[PDB]
């Protein structure tokens, strides 16, 4: 095992970095792009759809957690068969199940259905990581290949801002109307596309054919990335003049026993301290990322809660009579009022609330009403025509001899611009982090960069406290994210370095499902933490980065050595 | 299913007080607005009072707020109507319905369920 | 004058009076909404609901709906009603021509044709001039009549110590003023309002928030003098004053204190009454002076968070409206409104 590696890494060394690299570099970037996009595709579209498809908070939490279960499925799987398989076709199998399940996830009504292709796309998406960073390892020679398989990760950001933008130019348009939020989604499913189009131009990995004593395949296949390196380089004439490398229903079961065996002897003797160790650093690092990621977004809205809940006003003791009104209100408090003989026709409300009143031989007609309620209020021969007024919001009230009539239909439930640009900054804000571990992954090492990334973000979460007001926690998220994304390249270049080329995109690909697996745990705990102490999230992500920090210090160093 | 039974009926002195109870069944219970009918002997059901789903706020027909009061109890499942200073017209039988709807309504065609009823003298 | 057969005064071209006739209550003017009384007959001048009729040909002058800046509310207003047999007729309210009739090819002062037993109105300074005036003769009269002799309240009424009042601050009228502890601060809050449809007359209640007395450093309030204001608050008064180096906004945007007692510290409670612009108006700044006489600042608002509290309009005595006593309209000026017969909420 040991003399192929020393082989194969000398074809590589010799013929040079060409324009093989960088085609594959491009056409596999489009694949990260396509699960950077996949991320935040339901976030942005909770708020829209909430109300066409009539869906209450739970539902709201259980379609923000189907992605990243979807996902965790999903990695494990293709992670599993693409080492029996290949890397290409079990990339281009999974993104078209991603492809194809999100174009059918935009003409869907139900929310049932909407939730299973959400999660069947999640699914889709699941092996990009693990087969993109094997496949794209076995085309770099060790002179340098930490810088090279950085720069591979400068598509997910890509992929962000292309959601962010599209979400930005696509949502507001409320007036469309099908509406808006489904072509959102539908544009948004266009990377995957592409992925496809370019991924089936390439060819299959060398080293899976070695692997699986298929040495004329990996021949030819050498001898195109040779031909067209040479086709525009320095030297065009030297002729590839070396010959061949060293050579070493029952499909179902016999695909079924393989993965499980080689899932298996990654927990062996000799992978069993190196599988430990990654598993908590993959769980401690994914856990703390996600909680605060999730987290710095429900403390702004929770802020902007408490100013408008500041800014209300307050109208007590309103005497009217004999009057029509058609104005909108929003954000109003009236208390103790005496309304007799008026008319409401065309009222909107807002967060409007009424207590203590009193309304007798009133007429309501074409009322709409956000989160307002009627508190201790008396209704005496009031009638409500064509009204949204639902029995809930009236509170403490008691009504005589009133009465609804053409009730309008809707949905039952009550609930009925800064979340995008927040997220286009934290993905832009990951951009220095990821140039200067691209730059300096080979010379600092990747356990020198993930130790001090990762204890640089336990000390940073500590100013949680620091920042109180809504410009703070912009700020304290663009700095977290901007410097916790080298933890994450040198953790993504030590991981497949560690394990063999027989087992790189199996381990690679558990190991993800762990980290989808914390992602889920995370945001369920963190979740609920606002409405608590401050100081419960920073004592959690601060303990989860230090037990990483320990764990990843204690790993073996994999710079400057064959891919063994 | 829900199902519901209505007690604490019997004949009473002019200008007495009696108490119905409607106790329900299942743990669905605080997704339907209850109701009171009545049918007098030759009339047709008509609405006589309603409670919302968790009991802050009544739904009193025409001339019926002052002698008739409703409430409901959820920790026991049931509900209670209190009338008093019953005269001779009061005669008929009290029933008992539940509405999954979210609007109050007075028909009987919009309630779901009934009661059996119970007789008042 | 009321509405008794003993009531009368006897006397044995242009006409100009002051006149005050006291708000007319919702049930009245249902009622008693149609029926016609004459005050000052001859020409003769009548009132019918909130109408005022000038009877020769006849004008009729609609009051506004808004009983707050209505003129036949209970303030004082000053009527001309120009004669020019060879034109016209025109007739002025302070100094405005609210209307006029064609008058061409054409002395008792009681309550005359009157079903009411409340109907009063009180006449002074009649006036019967030998020709007809111009704009500038009312402008001129109107102007002759009121001066900087001393300060008056809503009413028009001069403002007395020991009386209490109810401030209303000029710019924003639709608020009252509350103290939120003691020891605290004052904030404007909205107020309770009457409207009504059929009738066509709204206004805000007028005898709600803090009550105020004005009372001698040292009986009619005069313009620039000393004085210390008191709030009244649960049956005890509680001065009003700027306690040293207190909070503020902006550095100087000094916030007020009511009945502030912190031991070791001293508390500027010395105040000037001064009437500075718009002498039209019944309206009073005040100036909060300090130990060593300078001047901090005339009383204010301004809108801002103090604390947890939401935002407000917190009472300040700044030295910014010096710089701005040519605006239209100004924060500094404040309605002094004592409770009055002829002003009750509907
Ligand atoms: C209880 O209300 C009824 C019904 O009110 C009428 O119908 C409503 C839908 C709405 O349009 C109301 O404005 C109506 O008044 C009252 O019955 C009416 O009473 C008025 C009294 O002036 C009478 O003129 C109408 O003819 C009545 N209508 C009918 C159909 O009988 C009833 O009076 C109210 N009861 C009490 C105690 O106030
Ligand atoms: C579902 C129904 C919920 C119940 C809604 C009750 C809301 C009560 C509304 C109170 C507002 O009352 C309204 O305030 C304005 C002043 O701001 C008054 O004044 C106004 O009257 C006229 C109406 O155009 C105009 O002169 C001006 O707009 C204004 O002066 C109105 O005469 C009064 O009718
Ligand atoms: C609901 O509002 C009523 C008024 O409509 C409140 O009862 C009033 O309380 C005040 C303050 O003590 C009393 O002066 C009034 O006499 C009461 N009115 C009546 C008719 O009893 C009542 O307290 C309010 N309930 C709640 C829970 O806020
Ligand atoms: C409300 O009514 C007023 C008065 O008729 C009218 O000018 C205004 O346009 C109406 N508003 C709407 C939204 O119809
Ligand atoms: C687990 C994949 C990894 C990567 N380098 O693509 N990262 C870093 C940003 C969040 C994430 O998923």
């Amino acid at each position: 095992r040991e003399e192929l590696a020393q082989q194969y890494e000398a074809i590589l060394r010799e013929c040079g970095h060409g324009r093989f690299q960088w085609t594959l570099y491009f056409v596999l970037g489009l694949a990260l792009m396509a699960d950077g996009v996949e991320v935040f595709v339901v976030g942005f579209v909770l708020p829209s759809a909430e109300k066409d498809m009539c869906l209450s908070d739970s539902n709201k939490g259980m379609l923000g957690l189907i992605v990243y279960l979807g996902m965790m499925v999903g990695a494990f799987l293709w992670g599993g068969l693409a080492d029996r398989l290949g890397r290409r076709q079990c990339l281009l199998i999974s993104l078209s199940v991603n492809s194809v399940f999100a174009f059918f996830s935009s003409f869907v009504q139900g929310y049932g259905t909407f939730l299973f292709c959400r999660l069947l796309s999640g699914v889709g998406i699941g092996g990009s990581i693990p087969i993109v960073f094997s496949y794209f390892s076995e085309f770099l020679a060790q002179e340098k290949r930490g810088e090279h398989l950085s720069w591979l990760c400068m598509f997910w950001m890509i992929g962000g801002v292309y959601a962010a933008a599209m979400a930005w130019a696509i949502i507001p348009h409320y007036g469309w109307s099908f509406h808006s939020w489904r072509v959102f989604v539908l544009v948004c499913a266009f990377p995957s596309v592409f992925a496809i189009g370019a991924l089936t131009t390439q060819p299959e990995s060398p080293r899976f054919f070695l692997e699986n004593g298929k040495h004329d395949e990996a021949w030819m296949v050498l001898k195109q990335v040779h031909d067209t390196n040479m086709r525009a380089k320095g030297h065009p004439e030297r002729v590839f003049s070396v010959t061949h490398i060293k050579t070493i229903g029952v499909r179902a079961l016999s695909l079924g026993g393989q993965v499980w065996g080689n899932f298996l002897s990654c927990f062996g003797p000799e992978y069993r301290r190196i599988t430990l160790m990654m598993m908590g650093v993959w769980f401690t690092m994914s856990f703390s990322y996600y909680g605060l990621t999730v987290w710095f977004p429900d403390m702004i809205r929770h802020l902007q809660a408490v100013d408008y809940a500041a800014r209300t006003k307050v109208f007590p003791g309103e005497r009217v009579e004999h009057v029509t009104f058609n104005f909108t209100l929003e954000n109003q408090i009236h208390r103790g009022g005496q309304y007799f003989n008026d008319k409401f026709i065309g009222l909107r409300l807002k967060s409007v609330s009424f207590e203590d009143s009193l309304f007798e031989e009133c007429y309501f007609e074409d009322v709409t009403s956000s989160n307002t309620f009627f508190r201790n209020c008396t209704f005496i021969n009031t009638v409500f025509y064509n009204t949204d007024l639902f029995e809930y919001k009236f509170v403490n009230s008691r009504l005589v001899n009133s009465t609804f009539l053409h009730n309008k239909e809707g949905c039952p439930l009550d609930v009925t611009y800064m979340v995008y640009f927040v997220s286009f900054l934290g993905t832009l804000a990951v951009l220095p982090g990821n140039i200067v571990s691209a730059l300096l992954m080979d010379k600092i090492g990747r356990l020198r960069m993930l130790a001090g990334s990762s204890v640089m973000s336990c000390v940073s979460c500590f100013f949680l406290s620091f920042g109180n007001s809504e410009s703070a926690m912009i700020a304290l998220l663009c700095l977290f994210g901007g410097v916790s994304i080298a933890s994450w390249n040198a953790l993504d270049v030590l991981t497949v370095e560690l394990y063999p080329s027989d087992k790189r995109t199996t381990a690679f690909g558990f190991l993800n499902a762990l980290c989808k697996l914390a992602a889920v745990l995370g945001i369920s705990i963190f979740t609920s933490f606002v409405g608590i102490t401050k100081a419960a999230p920073i004592l959690f992500a601060s303990a989860a980065l230090a037990l990483g920090s320990s764990l990843a210090l204690k790993l073996p160093e994999t710079r400057g050595q064959v891919l063994q | 299913q829900v199902q519901l039974v209505e007690s604490g009926g019997g004949l009473v002195q002019a200008g007495g007080s009696l108490r119905l109870s409607c106790a329900a069944s299942g743990r669905t219970f605080s997704r339907f607005i209850m109701g009171w009918f009545r049918q007098a002997p030759g009339k047709e059901r008509e609405f006589v009072a309603a409670v919302g789903k968790s009991g802050d706020t009544t739904y009193y027909a025409d001339s019926m707020s002052g002698r008739f009061a409703i409430s409901r109890d959820n920790a026991k499942n049931t509900v209670y109507l209190q009338m008093i200073s019953l005269k001779p017209e009061d005669t008929a039988v009290y029933y008992c319905a539940a509405d999954s709807s979210y609007f109050y309504h007075t028909h009987e065609s919009e309630y779901d369920y009934w009661g059996q009823g119970t007789q008042v003298t | 004058l009321v509405n008794n057969e003993s009531s009368e005064v006897i006397v044995h071209f242009t006409v100009s009076f002051w006149l005050r006739v006291p708000k007319v209550s919702a049930s009245h003017l249902e009622q008693y909404g149609t029926n016609e009384y004459s005050i000052i007959s001859s020409w003769s001048v009548s009132l019918k609901g909130n109408n005022l009729i000038w009877t020769l040909r006849q004008i009729t002058f609609r009051d506004l709906p808004d009983k707050f800046n209505a003129y036949l509310a209970n303030k004082w207003v000053f009527i001309t009603i120009t004669n020019d047999r060879l034109s016209s007729a025109n007739l002025y309210i302070n100094g405005v021509l609210m209307g006029s009739a064609e008058i061409t090819g054409l002395i008792t002062l009681k309550l005359d044709r009157c079903n009411n037993n409340n109907q009063y109105v009180s006449i002074d300074k009649f006036r019967i001039f030998c020709k007809a005036l111009n704009p500038k003769e009312i402008e001129k009269l109107y102007t002759s009549y009121l001066s900087i002799t001393f300060l008056r309240d809503f009413w028009g009424n001069p403002l007395r110590y020991d009386t209490e009042y109810y401030l209303i601050p000029v710019a924003s009228s639709s608020k009252d003023v509350q103290l939120k502890n003691i020891t605290d601060y004052m904030y404007l809050t909205n107020a309770p309002s009457y409207t009504n449809g059929k009738l066509n007359i709204y206004y805000r209640r007028l005898y709600n928030g803090l009550k105020f007395i004005i009372k001698r450093y040292t009986s009619f309030v005069k313009s620039g003098d000393f004085i210390k204001l008191y709030v009244s608050y649960n049956n005890n008064e509680h001065i009003v004053g700027y306690p040293k180096d207190g909070n503020a906004f902006n550095n100087l945007d000094r916030i007020l204190r009511v009945g502030y007692n912190a031991p070791g510290i001293p508390l500027y409670k010395k105040m000037e009454a001064v009437k500075l612009r718009d002498l039209k108006t019944y309206s009073v700044q005040l100036k909060l002076y300090d130990d060593k006489n300078a001047s901090l600042g005339l009383v204010g608002t301004h809108n801002g968070q103090i604390g947890n509290d939401p935002n407000r309009d917190i009472l300040i005595a700044s030295n910014w409206y010096f710089n701005h006593l040519k605006d239209k309209i100004l924060g500094c000026d404040w309605y002094f409104v004592p409770t009055d017969e002829g002003w009750t909420n509907d």
